[PDB]
RNA sequence: ACCCGCACGUAGACGUAUAAGAAUAGGCUCCGGCCUCGUAUCCUAGCAGGCGAUUCCUCCGCCGGCCUCGAAGUGGCCGUCGGUAAUUCGCGUAUUGCAAAGACACGCGCGGGAUCAAAUCAGAUUUC
RNA sequence: CGCGGGGUUAAGGUGCCGGAGUGGACGCUCAUCAGACUGGCGCUCAAGCGU
C-alpha cells in the first residue's frame, strides 16, 4: 500500500479453512411451525418460509393471528414440530426479496443538545407494513383453511408439571 | 506442527497410503468367500466331540 | 385474562461440585435434572445451557436479579446426574440449589 | 418418577427406620423439604428386645460431671429418636447440615397443618417390601412407651379422633363420587359424539 | 466363572526319534475362555500322564455346544473338593438345561455353602439322568414330581428404585 | 488505528503472590517469600493444604512476559530524550514517568510522547486542564 | 389367585406374552410364545419369573414338553390373541402408547376437546 | 397514637394444585363390576396477556348473613359487586431489528417534641 | 511430584455422611450387645458372608 512497513509486523499465514453451504436439520422445511426458545418473542409458534445460511432462519408469525414480524432467528434457538403450513400463494419472489442480508441493517448544535437524552423508538415503516401483509395474507388464508390451527399459532407453548421435554414427540 | 491421525484424517492417509482410495472403492475390506456347497462335517469328529 | 405459567426451562438441583473424598474441584459442578433418572435421558441435555438465578441485594441494571450461565458437558454416574461448566465456579452456598436448565441450543 | 415438589409429607406407618432416614437425609441434601408424620409408627427390623438393649446402651453413655452441656441428651420421643437417626447422617458440624436439618419437620400423629394434605410413602424403605415374611419387628412408638416416653396414649385418642373425621372424608367422597360418575354417565348420553371418537383416537 | 464354555482340549507329547506318534491325551475342561482351558489341560496332564507344557503340545481346543439348549434335564455331577482338612468327594444334582449352566450352579452352590474355590474344586464327571428316580436329592425329586403347580404369595412388585416417593401404598398380589 | 502490537492472549499462571511461612502471625516477619529450611516444616515438604513454593513452571510466556494489560512493556522515562526512544518502538512500549520528574518537565514528555503516539501510564500526575 | 402351570401365559416386561411348556425351579420356567403379532411375540427359552407376571388366560390342555408347532395350534385355537386384546393390561398399555404419541399440535386440540367436554360436564353437574 | 426533618424497598416461588384408614395369604364398588402401573386427576388460549363486538350464565375473587373449625384453628352455603373465549371475529403486539435516572401510593425505620399504659431507682431513667 | 485444560484408570469403593448401584444371578445366617472384604448413623429376601 502507502506506507513501507515501519514496524516488523508479521503477516498472517495462509489460513486452509473454506466456507461451505450450512447443512439444515431434516424437520427444518419451509412451512414446518416453529417454537422459539429464546427472545422477546419467546415461546410463540411461527410459520419458517425460507432457511438462510449460518444457521438462520426467515419465520413470520402472521402479525394478525401472533404479534411476531417477519423476523430473523437462529435454528439452535427453536424447536421444529411435525405440522407443515401450505405455502401455496406465498409470492416466494416477496420472501427472496425480504431474504437478502441488507433488509433487517438500518458534529452539529443539535448533536451536542441530544446528548445525554433518551432515544426514540422509531416507527416501523410503510413498505416493510406492506411486505408483512403481503406474506400474511395467502399464509393466513392457508392457516384457516388448515383445521384448528389458527387457534394453535396465537397460543404460547409452555411446560407444565410433569412433562419431560426427553420423552416428548414435538 | 500438528500430528493428524489418518484413521480420522483421509487425507493424511491417501498421503502416507495411496492404495486407501482403491482400497475403498473396490470394497477389499467386504470380499466374500468362494461360492460352491460347502461339504458337511465327518461323523467321526462329531463321535469325537460328545465322548464320555 | 391468560391465567397460565410461562416456564421454557426444565427446573434443576445443583447438588455439589465434581468431587472425591476429601478434593473438591470447583470448575465442575453435579446437577440433577427433574424427570432425568438414566444416562439416555441424560443425553438429550447435553450441550443445553444452565442458569443460576438469583437476587443478591441491590439493583444494579433497574433490578437485583443477578444470573451465572454455563453448559451441561457430560452425563454422571447411572441415575441422570450431569456435570455442568459455568463461566465461573458457583457459589457454595447453592449446593441444593435451583438452576434453570434451557432448551437452546436445540438439536429438535 | 423424578418431582420436585413444595413439601412431600411422608406418612412413617411400616416404614424401616434406617432406610427411610437415608432417603430422607438424601433429600434433605438435595433441596427438598420434608415433613414426617406418624413418627411412632415406624419399624425397627429384629425384635424388641435387641433395639431395647441398643438403646439401653445408649442412655448408658453418660458424661461424668452434671448433665447440662456436653453430655449426651436422652430424648425419648419416636421423632426425637427419627430426629437423631437422620442427624447421625448428615453433616451436622457444618452449617450446610444445619440448613438440611432445619429444612426437616417431624411430628407424632398427623399434626393439624398436615392432615389435610397427601401423605407419600417410600417403596425403598417400606416393611413389607424389605423385611423377610418370616422376620420379626418392632415398633419405635412401643419401644418408646418401654423406655420412658410419656406422650402415647394422648396421641391414640386423637389419632382416633384424626380416623372419626376421615370416615367422614369418606362417606362425602362416596356422595361426590356419586354425582361424579352419574354426571359422566348422563354427560356420555349428550357426548356429541365428534369429540368422543377424537378423544378416544387421541388416547384420553 | 464368568461364562463357561465346554472346551475339548486334545494334547500330546512332542515328537521324538526314539518316540514317536504320542498317544494324543484328550479332556472335556469347562473354562471361560480357550487360554484357561489351555492351562487347566496340562495342570490336569502334569498331574495324570506326567506330560509338560515345555515337552508338548495343543493338538485341538474345540467348543462342545449343548445338542438341546431348549430341553430341561437332570445333571448329575461327580466332584473332589480340597479343603481345610483334605480331599473330599461328593456328587449333586441340578436341574438345568445345559451342561454349562449346570457346572456354574455348581460353582455358586459349592462357593455358597462350602466356600469351595475354582482352584480346590476338580470336576471329576458330569452325566444327565436320562431316566426318572435316577436322581437322589430330595429338592430336585420335588421338582419330577406329578403334575406340579404353585402359586407366588408375596410377589414384590418392580418399582423403579429412582421413583422415590410414590402416592399409594403397593400390593403384593401380583 | 493506534494500540499496542498483535500479541498473543496474556496468561498468568497464578494472580496471587507467594506469601512467607507464619508471616500473618509474627508483626516481625514480612510477607516477602522466603524458603522454608526446617526439615519438618510441612510447607518445605509440600503437605496438601499448605502453602505452595514459587516454581520455574509458573513462569510467564516469553512472548507477553512484562507486557501491560494493554499489551505494550513499561519504559520508565525521566525527561524527553527517553521518550524520543520509543519513536520506533511506540506500538511495543508505553512511558512511565519517574516519580521524581516534575511538572513542566512532565508537561513535556505527555506532549511529545502524544506526537509521537505512544502511551503514557501516569498521565493524570501533577498537572491539570486549562481552558 | 394364580399359580404356575404347563399352559399359563404370563406377561414379561415388552408387551410380550409367552405359554410356559414345562417348569424348572421354583424361580425359572421354560416358556414358547408363537404368535402372529411381532409385538406379542416371544422366542422359545428360559423365562425368570422374577421378570414376568402371570395373566389369567389359561390353555386347557397343553402337552408339557410341546415343541412350537403343539404351542401354535394351541395358541391359535384358542385365540389367545384376542382375550389378550380385551383385558385391562392391554387396553391401559394402548392407551399408553397413544399418549406417548401426541405431538404438541396434538396436544393443544386434545386440551381443546377436553374443555368442550368439561364445559359440557360442568353442565350436567350443574343439573345435579 | 400524633407534629417537624431524614432514609430505604428469602439455604432459594415460577401451576412451587391433590387429607382417611386398614391389609399386603387382599382391598375397592355404582352392586354392573374394579385393581401391576400417580405413565393418574384438576387446570393449562388473549400486550408479563389490551379494545370493541358475537355469545355463555360456567368459573374465580372481595365484602355481609347463616353456620362450621381448638391439636399447633378454618371451610361450606346464600346474597352484593367486579372480571370471566364454552363459540365466532375486526382491530393493536414490529426498527427491542439472529439469545446476552419521572410522578403517585404502601410499608419497615430513625434524630428531636409530647401523648397514654407500665417497670426500675412526690422526682430521675427506660419501654411497642 | 514443574504450572494448567480435557479424557481414562490403579489401589479402594457405589445406603447416608461421601463422588459413584438401595444394580443383577445363586444359596446361607437372627447372634440377651451377630457380622461387616464396619469410623459414626444405622442395616437383616442386608447396607453381612462365598462366587
Amino acid at each position: 500500500q502507502k506506507w513501507y512497513p515501519a514496524e516488523d509486523e508479521a503477516q498472517p499465514k495462509k489460513v486452509r479453512k473454506a466456507v461451505r453451504p450450512w447443512t439444515p436439520r431434516k424437520s427444518l422445511q419451509p412451512g414446518t411451525v416453529l417454537i422459539l426458545l429464546a427472545g422477546r418473542f419467546r415461546g410463540k409458534r411461527v410459520v419458517l418460509l425460507k432457511c438462510l445460511d449460518q444457521g438462520v432462519l426467515l419465520v413470520t408469525g402472521p402479525f394478525k393471528i401472533n404479534g411476531v414480524p417477519l423476523r430473523r432467528v437462529n435454528a439452535r434457538y427453536v424447536i421444529a414440530t411435525s405440522v407443515k403450513v401450505d405455502l401455496t400463494g406465498v409470492d416466494q419472489a416477496k420472501i427472496d426479496e425480504v431474504a437478502q442480508p441488507k433488509y433487517f441493517t438500518a458534529a452539529s448544535e443539535e448533536a451536542f443538545f441530544k446528548q445525554g437524552e433518551k432515544p426514540q423508538k422509531k416507527p416501523v415503516s410503510s413498505t416493510r407494513a406492506a411486505d408483512q401483509k403481503a406474506i400474511d395474507k395467502a399464509l393466513i388464508a392457508n392457516i384457516k383453511k388448515v383445521d384448528m390451527l389458527a387457534s394453535y399459532l396465537a397460543s404460547s407453548f409452555s411446560l407444565r408439571k410433569g412433562d419431560k421435554p426427553h420423552l416428548m414427540k414435538f | 506442527v500438528q500430528k493428524k491421525n489418518p484413521l480420522r484424517n483421509k487425507q493424511i492417509m491417501l498421503r502416507l497410503n495411496p492404495y486407501a482410495s482403491t482400497f475403498a472403492k473396490e470394497k477389499l475390506g467386504e470380499v466374500k468367500a468362494e461360492e460352491g456347497k460347502p461339504p458337511k462335517v465327518p461323523a467321526s469328529f462329531k463321535e469325537l466331540l460328545h465322548e464320555a | 385474562p391468560s391465567e397460565a405459567g410461562h416456564r421454557l426451562y426444565v427446573k434443576g438441583r445443583h447438588l455439589s461440585y465434581q468431587r472425591g473424598r476429601r478434593n473438591t474441584h470447583p470448575k465442575t459442578s453435579l446437577i440433577k435434572i427433574e424427570g432425568v433418572d438414566d444416562t439416555a435421558a441424560a443425553n438429550f441435555y447435553l450441550g443445553k445451557r444452565v442458569a443460576y438465578v438469583y437476587r443478591a441485594q441491590k439493583e444494579v441494571r433497574g433490578t437485583k436479579i443477578r444470573v451465572i450461565w454455563g453448559k451441561i458437558t457430560r452425563p454422571h454416574g447411572n441415575s441422570g446426574v450431569v456435570r455442568a461448566k459455568f463461566t465461573h465456579p458457583l457459589p457454595a452456598r447453592s449446593f441444593g440449589a435451583s438452576v434453570r436448565i434451557m432448551l437452546y441450543p436445540s438439536s429438535i | 418418577m423424578s418431582s420436585f415438589e413444595s413439601v412431600v409429607v411422608i406418612d412413617g406407618k411400616g416404614h424401616l427406620l434406617g432406610r427411610l432416614a437415608s432417603i430422607v437425609a438424601k433429600q434433605l441434601l438435595s433441596g427438598q423439604k420434608i415433613v414426617v408424620v406418624r413418627c411412632e409408627a415406624l419399624n425397627i427390623s429384629g425384635e424388641f428386645f435387641r433395639a431395647k438393649l441398643k438403646y439401653h446402651a445408649y442412655l448408658r453413655k453418660m458424661t461424668r460431671y452434671n448433665p447440662t452441656r456436653g453430655g449426651p441428651f436422652h430424648f425419648r420421643a419416636p421423632s426425637r429418636i427419627f430426629y437423631k437417626a437422620v442427624r447421625g447422617m448428615i453433616p451436622h458440624k457444618t452449617a450446610r447440615g444445619a440448613a438440611a436439618l432445619e429444612r426437616l419437620k417431624v411430628f407424632e400423629g398427623v399434626p393439624p397443618p398436615y392432615d389435610k394434605k397427601k401423605k407419600m410413602v417410600v417403596p425403598q424403605a417400606l416393611r413389607v417390601l424389605r423385611l423377610q415374611p418370616g422376620r420379626k419387628y418392632c415398633t419405635v412408638g412401643r419401644l418408646s412407651h418401654e423406655v420412658g416416653w410419656k406422650y402415647q396414649d394422648v396421641v391414640a385418642r386423637l389419632e382416633e379422633r384424626r380416623k372419626a373425621k376421615g370416615a367422614a372424608y369418606y362417606e362425602r367422597k362416596k356422595l361426590a363420587a356419586r354425582q361424579l360418575s352419574e354426571a359422566k354417565k348422563a354427560a356420555a348420553a349428550k357426548v356429541d359424539p365428534k369429540v368422543s371418537e377424537a378423544l378416544a383416537a387421541y388416547g384420553y | 466363572m464368568g461364562r463357561l464354555q465346554e472346551y475339548q482340549v486334545i494334547g500330546r507329547h512332542l515328537p521324538t526319534e526314539a518316540n514317536p506318534n504320542p498317544a494324543l491325551y484328550r479332556m472335556r475342561i469347562f473354562a471361560p475362555n480357550e487360554v484357561v482351558a489351555k492351562s487347566r489341560f496340562w495342570y490336569f496332564l502334569r498331574g495324570l500322564k506326567k506330560v509338560k507344557k515345555a515337552t508338548g503340545e495343543i493338538v485341538s481346543v474345540n467348543v462342545i455346544s449343548e445338542k438341546h439348549p431348549l430341553k430341561v434335564k437332570n445333571f448329575g455331577i461327580w466332584l473332589r473338593y480340597d479343603s481345610r482338612s483334605g480331599t473330599h468327594n461328593m456328587y449333586k444334582e441340578y436341574r438345568e438345561t445345559s451342561r454349562v449352566a449346570a457346572v456354574e450352579a455348581m460353582y455358586a452352590d459349592m462357593a455358597a455353602r462350602h466356600r469351595a474355590r475354582f482352584r480346590s474344586i476338580h470336576i471329576l464327571k458330569v452325566v444327565e439322568l436320562e431316566k426318572t428316580e435316577d436322581v437322589k436329592r430330595p429338592y430336585i425329586k420335588q421338582l419330577v414330581a406329578k403334575n406340579l403347580s404353585f402359586p407366588l404369595p408375596h410377589r414384590v412388585p418392580k418399582i423403579s428404585t429412582k421413583k422415590i416417593f410414590s402416592a399409594k401404598r403397593p400390593s403384593t398380589f401380583s | 488505528m493506534v494500540a499496542a502490537k498483535k500479541h498473543v492472549p496474556i496468561v498468568k499462571k497464578r494472580t496471587k503472590r507467594f506469601m512467607r511461612h507464619q508471616s500473618d502471625r509474627f508483626k516481625c516477619l514480612d510477607s516477602a517469600w522466603r524458603k522454608p529450611k526446617g526439615i519438618d516444616n510441612r510447607v518445605r515438604r509440600r503437605f496438601k493444604g499448605n502453602l505452595a513454593m514459587p516454581s520455574i513452571g509458573y513462569g510467564s510466556n516469553k512472548k507477553t512476559k512484562h507486557m501491560m494489560p494493554s499489551g505494550h512493556k513499561a519504559f520508565l522515562v525521566h525527561n524527553v530524550k527517553d521518550v524520543e526512544l520509543l519513536l520506533m518502538h511506540n506500538r511495543t512500549y508505553a512511558a512511565e514517568i519517574a516519580h521524581n520528574v516534575s511538572s513542566r518537565k512532565r508537561i513535556d514528555i505527555i506532549t511529545r510522547a502524544k506526537q509521537l503516539g505512544v502511551k503514557v501510564t501516569n498521565a493524570k500526575a501533577k498537572v491539570t486542564t486549562e481552558v | 389367585w394364580r399359580r404356575v402351570e404347563v399352559g399359563r401365559v404370563l406377561k414379561l416386561e415388552n408387551g410380550s406374552l409367552a405359554a410356559i411348556v414345562e417348569i424348572i425351579d421354583h424361580k425359572r420356567v421354560l416358556a414358547d410364545g408363537p404368535s402372529s403379532d411381532p409385538k406379542l411375540a416371544t422366542p422359545r427359552g428360559i423365562v425368570p419369573l422374577s421378570r414376568a407376571l402371570l395373566t389369567p388366560i389359561v390353555i386347557p390342555k397343553l402337552p408339557r414338553g410341546a415343541r412350537t408347532g403343539a404351542v401354535k395350534k394351541a395358541w391359535e385355537a384358542y385365540g389367545v390373541d384376542a382375550k389378550w386384546k380385551e383385558t385391562n393390561w392391554a387396553k391401559k398399555q394402548l392407551q399408553q402408547e397413544r399418549r406417548q404419541s401426541l405431538t404438541d399440535f396434538d396436544r393443544f386440540k386434545v386440551m381443546r376437546l377436553k374443555k368442550q367436554r368439561r364445559f359440557e360436564e360442568r353442565k350436567a353437574l350443574a343439573k345435579i
